[PDB]
């Protein structure tokens, strides 16, 4: 559930980034829609740009944002989130 | 502002 | 396998990128040394933004500047380089 590796934001550029993921997770069946829901209410939400990855099988280096950066499980998905 | 992760071998 | 799922760039560089993969991918076992080594080269190359992806379970869509992208499947692994 509320599982938290590597967060990079405040406390709540990170809950929201649990509470939205929570509510994707629970509203799609589709990883791709998982991506594109929380690309879309992030955006709406905070700044013009959100980027975010997601899946169970995967890793690799990444340019984020300084300061902006989580990474986190729900269940068993790796979600990683920042700002560009 | 570079970084690596990825997690949990499965 | 060499197969192009997905892209939108110019041919010169698709065909920069397939090879540098390429070489990464034989070269390094760990999916996360590839997407390391072929981010960082693509850094030193070309704008220093760009994100390599590796894995079998990954996905992602973020908001971007078009032109830049490409994801496809060597053999048994899928490879993502794009830029935002």
């Amino acid at each position: 559930k509320a599982v938290i590796k590597n967060a990079d934001m405040s406390e709540e550029m990170q809950a929201d980034a649990v509470d939205c993921a929570t509510q994707a997770l629970e509203k799609y069946n589709i990883e791709k829609d998982i991506a594109a829901y929380i690309k879309k209410e992030f955006d709406r939400k905070h700044n013009p740009t959100w980027h975010c990855i997601v899946g169970r099988n995967f890793g690799s280096y990444v340019t984020h944002e300084t300061k902006h950066f989580i990474y986190f499980y729900l269940g068993q998905v790796a979600i990683l989130l920042f700002k560009s | 502002r570079h970084i690596d992760i990825q997690t949990d071998v499965y």
